[PDB]
């Protein structure tokens, strides 16, 4: 079989920026090779075909090339919407392989996150589990430090993350943190905090709420 | 094992990329400085200077 | 469609098969149907089915 | 306009059997040939199979020779997959696309893909919670609210807001999965403070594997 | 990095 190998796996670049891509065959494979694009939810799209080719519709801004083994993607002024996976694909023989993709990212200025609690709903007490959610809205970069207290209590193991891919109309991250108890022990304590640490934060920031307040 | 090579791309004329290479170490490293020499034809000379005992690159391009 | 001597024999293996349940025993004889070319393949991976549901 | 409609894709448990479906329109599947490609965490794009509808030649990947087969049918110009002795890894999103399509030597349509979960773990229809905009949920004139879609399997579950009309400022979380091995996720929207109590906003979430459809009202709390 | 189904999306570490 013939194998790509593609490199960098990540590049991150400004809007306006000329990117390169690379992938690499393990043998000649002449000009048979084809890149696609992978947005946020979306199947993988041709850009380039046969090394150098572009397809219809796909901006000029896009371009392949080859030397040798060597294969080529270059986006000559990179626009906010390029933010998306890249893949390479040989076709020269049979199996077809794919790169491993490389993930382009875009760069822009800090921005601090909009901070905001939610307790565990009326409707979820009913039933014996408490999930509280601390949210972190549009941020940028994407490094943030989400630590929960309860009761002035640091907690551990006991919550979980899950991070937006970059924002099409201004590149930034969104990022909720649930911390799950069981009612008892959410009704047993008193003070839920989030504490949030952030790049474009002088200081973390902790919002917070009783049980029970309105 | 598996490593991370961090590399900041600092062109001539201001612009900063950012970019990362995953495998061995010495995947990793061979790999970077390929992407070097690479860009190395369309930006001008690289110079590359290494920290954190490899695993982060500054590479420099000419012009 | 009609099949050669061959292909029949493959569709008697499968229909016997002791271990197999019926969405399995149908799920292989729909992929004799799908693919003649693949019959000795095919055959194969449910003698391997089979035998692990012994 | 081409287009390419796969179907068929769920929960199946290892052992078992799975057919998938992909509808052609727009162009006929006698002039191309037919790919099925995979996506998956564990090995990322893998080519699966193909077909060449009018002389019927097939090709297949090492790893499902035996265990899957696929097949054209051109009066209804649609291709399938037959998935028979399914593993934990063949859990993926199965796409197909044609090649040689106009002459273009490239995969240059794809589907919108199907998800096959290969999983001896059962259905489950989630609950879906209210985050109820709030004093700690506002800030600058704005304010954030949302739904929990918690304890659901397998994926996926859809979520959309005011039947679709409403999608600026909406931020719908990836699927985490629990320890329970069970899925949750919450959807969340930024919207004017001041819209809060005039303008409705529901949260329509669909999770096709249990037949669950909920459209939950999310307004302030009554204190 | 790895693909997850819910963005499909590459995930880096
Ligand atoms: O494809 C739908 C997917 O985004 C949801 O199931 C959440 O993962």
């Amino acid at each position: 079989d013939i194998q790509m190998t593609q490199s960098p796996i990540l590049l991150s670049a400004s809007v306006g920026d000329r990117v390169t891509i690379t992938c690499r065959a393990s043998q000649d494979v002449n000009t048979a090779v084809a890149w696609y694009q992978q947005r946020t939810n979306g199947s993988p799209r041709l850009l380039i075909y046969s090394a150098s080719f572009l397809y219809s519709g796909v901006p000029s801004r896009f371009s392949g090339s080859r030397s040798g083994t060597d294969f080529t993607l270059t986006i000559s002024s990179l626009q906010p919407e390029d933010e998306a996976d890249y893949y390479c694909q040989q076709h020269y023989t049979t199996p077809p392989t794919f790169g491993a993709g490389t993930k382009v990212e875009i760069k822009r200025t800090v921005a601090a996150p909009s901070v905001f609690i939610f307790p565990p709903s009326d409707e979820q007490l009913k039933s014996g589990t408490a999930s509280v959610v601390c949210l972190l809205n549009n941020f940028y970069p994407r490094e943030a430090k989400v630590q929960w207290k309860v009761d002035n209590a640091l907690q551990s193991g006991n919550s979980q993350e899950s991070v937006t891919e970059q924002d099409s109309k201004d590149s930034t991250y969104s990022l909720s943190s649930t911390l799950t108890l069981s009612k008892a022990d959410y009704e047993k304590h008193k003070v839920y905090a989030c504490e949030v640490t952030h790049q474009g934060l002088s200081s973390p920031v902790t919002k917070s709420f009783n049980r029970g307040e309105c | 094992s598996e490593v991370t090579i961090k590399v900041n791309l600092i062109f001539a004329d201001g612009k900063i990329q950012t970019a990362e290479f995953k495998g061995t170490f010495e995947e990793a490293t061979a790999e970077a400085y390929r992407y070097a020499a690479l860009l190395a034809k369309v930006n001008g000379e690289y110079t590359a200077d290494l920290e954190d005992g490899g695993n982060h690159m500054n590479i420099k391009f000419a012009g | 469609g009609s099949y050669n001597k061959d292909q029949q024999s493959a569709f008697y293996e499968i229909l016997n098969m002791p271990n197999l349940n019926e969405a399995q025993r149908n799920g292989f004889i729909q992929s004799l149907k799908d693919d003649p070319s693949q019959s000795t393949n095919v055959l194969g991976e449910a003698k391997k089915l089979n035998e692990s549901q012994a | 306009e081409v287009q390419l409609v796969e179907s068929g894709g769920g929960l199946v448990q290892p052992g078992g059997s799975l057919r998938l479906s992909c509808a052609a329109s727009g162009f006929n599947i006698k002039d191309t040939y037919i790919h099925w490609v995979r996506q998956s965490p564990g090995k990322g794009l893998e080519w699966v199979a193909r077909i060449y509808p009018t002389n019927g030649y097939t090709r297949y990947a090492d790893s499902v020779k035996g265990r899957f087969t696929i097949s054209a049918d051109t009066s209804k110009n649609t291709a399938y997959l037959q998935m028979n002795s399914l593993r934990a890894e063949d859990t993926a999103i199965y796409y197909c696309s044609r090649w040689g399509g106009d002459g273009f030597y490239a995969m240059d349509y794809w589907g919108q893909g199907t998800l096959v979960t290969v999983s001896s773990a059962s259905t489950k229809g989630p609950s879906v919670f209210p985050l109820a905009p709030s004093s700690k949920s506002t800030s600058g004139g704005t304010a954030a609210l949302g739904c929990l879609v918690k304890d659901y399997f397998p994926e996926p579950v859809t979520v959309s807001w005011n039947s679709g009309a409403l999608t600026s400022g909406v931020h719908t979380f990836p699927a985490v999965l629990q320890s329970s091995g069970l899925y949750s996720l919450s959807s969340v929207v930024t919207v004017p403070s001041s819209s809060l109590g005039t303008q409705t906003y529901i949260c329509n979430v669909n999770h096709k594997p249990s037949n669950t459809k909920v459209d939950k009202k999310v307004e302030p709390k009554s204190c | 990095c790895q693909f997850d189904f819910s963005t499909x999306r590459l995930r880096c570490g």
